[PDB]
RNA sequence: GCUUGAGUCUCGUAGAGGGGGGUAGAAUUCCAGGUGUAGCGGUGAAAUGCGUAGAGAUCUGGAGGAAUACCGGUGGCGAAGGCGGCCCCCUGGACGAAGACUGACGCUCAGGUGCGAAAGCGUGGGGAGCAAACAGGAUUAGAUACCCUGGUAGUCCACGCCGUAAACGAUGUCGACUUGGAGGUUGUGCCCUUGAGGCGUGGCUUCCGGAGCUAACGCGUUAAGUCGACCGCCUGGGGAGUA
């Protein structure tokens, strides 16, 4: 494994899930980490303390890389919108850049029915 | 909501503007909005239903601050 | 006739024919009783996006008054020239003699 | 619409002084000269509603005037519709 | 309050960018005529010069596309 | 005969008014390739489904369709249906400012003719997303539903047809007359524009309310007030807008 010193990573979040992935700076991804993966299932993993073992479990797994600095580009919306990032300063992590990158049409197609529940 | 964190700056400081950023951007008010499609008679219905809530709060409410409540 | 604005963009890399673009298309417009009022070059200008992987581009404006039919022709020799990508040919009330902004 | 020196140049051919632009022999040669004109452009639009309906009102508007003229004058009438080139 | 009726200006023209970017964010949306106090008439002679300068890559779209 | 009704001319204004042709950015989907590795997706909870034949995530390149974030607003335009990126071309209407011009040329309209959302039909294309039908998974006593994973007509285009909607302001068109208050939008004139100020004057428009009307609710110079002209319509509930 060629010792890349920094990279990004990429929080997709979404009201069930939330999948964590550390790449570099050209993307290229060098190990991952999912809420329900995590032992979680159902109802337990989408909550913002089930993101945080997202980030804990794949930060323990780009330990062999040597990564430094490592910035956030989110996506999508979620309950661990925030957590997720909380526990990857709490890895020795200096914060780079935080970048927003969900994807917003300019009404372009059309969305789903209404739920009538 | 693209933001670069400045040198001599902690992660809170960047965490906490990174949630403000976010709001003025409508970047949480825009997915939620555009998640189910909504009719052209239901977005004009509701369209007129908030400019009656705006207007029959500023004038219609005012009636009481001229009277007294006790 | 009718005032028009056009402004035209084109590639970095035949930056040195726009003088021989612009001699080109003055002469288009004067051979048909056109005046030619302002003319401008804004240089090698840096993009705000990227179109079609290059990031700048050398910006002309010409103010014209030619006859409608020697100006749809214009519109279709940005077209198929490959030096120039987009242009914004456009009509004008009044004619302007005035400096640009970035002339400025 | 129609152009300004259009305009000016069939007040000057149909009225008294080139200055009267509102007697009845002016008006329906303006209006003829539009529903004349507007023949090529509903030739290629003819899903042009909207403007169609504008046309049929300067027909409309044509057919009060010489209604008008017919009974105020017959002599005018009877060389109104000879020149303009119309049978009713 | 308005600037473009303080300045009397008839036409925003779509080639100054130096007043341009005030009426945009940091994203480059179009700001609200509720915030800056732009006259109703200007509003949409504002809006119609930045959508030409979107196109002329003298404004961008997002802060994010590349 | 006359000039106030109705119209014409000159000069400007604002606008998703209409028809046609180009083009732009973002996003979804698919296809191809790199990196990566065991889960993804969905739900109240699940399962069907997709994945170890390498998914989901992430990066790059190409294809195609449909719609135009922000601006955007009880804002605008249109006879109504309705109309939203930006650019050109052809085109209809409204409105304002003074100034001439024709001289009742007007209003309404049975039969007639045209336009008329969406769905649907005929012919020819197109098809990314969405989705009647249909299919499987749940739910439930059952579940021909709601919810989930999929998915075809249809939605899009050209040209014909249909002629209907809670097509509504549940309020036919035209003209006249009768207290007021706060706004939006579009003009134009004048006063030191000493700045967006003050001061008149037109068009369209949202909200309140007086007299009056009203069964009451409410309407209230944009009338459902007081009038005139003309048209449409109705006469207990069901059977029936059916035979
Ligand atoms: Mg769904
Ligand atoms: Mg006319
Ligand atoms: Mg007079
Ligand atoms: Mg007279
Ligand atoms: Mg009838
Ligand atoms: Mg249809
Ligand atoms: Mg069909
Ligand atoms: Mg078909
Ligand atoms: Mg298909
Ligand atoms: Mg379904
Ligand atoms: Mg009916
Ligand atoms: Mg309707
Ligand atoms: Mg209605
Ligand atoms: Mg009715
Ligand atoms: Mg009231
Ligand atoms: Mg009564
Ligand atoms: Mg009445
Ligand atoms: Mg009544
Ligand atoms: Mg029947």
């Amino acid at each position: 494994r060629k010792q890349v010193s920094d990279g990004v990573a990429h929080i997709h979040a979404s009201f069930n899930n939330t999948i964590v992935t550390i790449t570099d700076r050209q993307g290229n991804a060098l190990g991952w980490a999912t809420a329900g993966g995590s032992g979680f299932r159902g109802s337990r993993k989408s909550t913002p303390f089930a993101a945080q073992v997202a980030a804990e479990r794949c930060a323990d797994a780009v330990k062999e890389y040597g990564i430094k600095n490592l910035e956030v580009m989110v996506k999508g919306p979620g309950p661990g919108r925030e957590s997720t990032i909380r526990a990857l300063n709490a890895a020795g992590f200096r914060i780079t850049n935080i970048t927003d990158v969900t994807p917003i049409p300019h009404n372009g197609c059309r969305p789903p029915k209404k739920r009538r529940v | 909501p693209v933001i670069k964190v400045r040198e001599n700056e902690p992660f809170d400081v960047a965490l906490r503007r990174f949630k403000r950023s976010c709001e003025k951007a409508g970047v949480l008010a825009e997915v939620r909005r555009r998640e189910f499609y909504e009719k052209p008679t239901t977005e004009r219905k509701r369209a007129k239903a908030s400019a009656v809530k705006r207007h029959a709060k500023k004038l219609a409410r005012e009636n009481a601050r001229r009277t007294r409540l006790y | 006739m009718r005032h028009y604005e056009i402004v035209f963009m084109v590639h970095p890399d035949q930056s040195e024919q726009v003088p021989g673009m612009i001699e080109r298309y003055t002469a288009a417009i004067t051979g048909a009783e056109g005046k030619i009022h302002r003319l401008e070059d804004w240089g090698r200008r840096q993009l705000a996006y990227p179109i079609n992987k290059l990031h700048k581009a050398h910006y002309v404006l010409m103010n014209v008054e030619a006859p409608q039919e020697v100006i749809d022709e214009l519109e279709t020799t940005f077209r198929f020239n490959d030096a120039v990508i987009r242009s914004m040919v456009m009509r004008t009330k009044h004619a302007v003699t005035e400096a640009s902004p970035m002339v400025k | 619409s129609l152009s300004t020196e259009a305009t000016a140049k069939i007040v000057s051919e149909f009225g008294r002084d080139a200055n009267d632009t509102g007697s009845t022999e002016v008006q329906v040669a303006l209006l003829t000269a539009q529903i004349n004109h507007l023949q090529g452009h509903f030739a290629e639009h003819k899903k042009d509603h909207h403007s169609r309906r504008g046309l049929l009102r300067m027909v409309s508007q044509r057919r009060k005037l010489l209604d008008y003229l017919k009974r105020k004058d017959v002599a005018r009438y009877t060389q109104l519709i000879e020149r303009l080139g119309l049978r009713r | 309050f308005c600037r473009f009726t303080a300045e009397g200006v008839q036409e925003i023209d779509y080639k100054d960018i130096a007043t341009l970017k005030n009426y945009i964010t940091e994203s480059g949306k179009i700001v609200p005529s509720r915030i800056t106090g732009t006259r109703a008439k200007y509003q949409r002679q504002l809006a119609r010069a930045i959508k030409r300068a979107r196109y002329l890559s003298l404004l961008p779209y997002t802060d994010r596309h590349q």
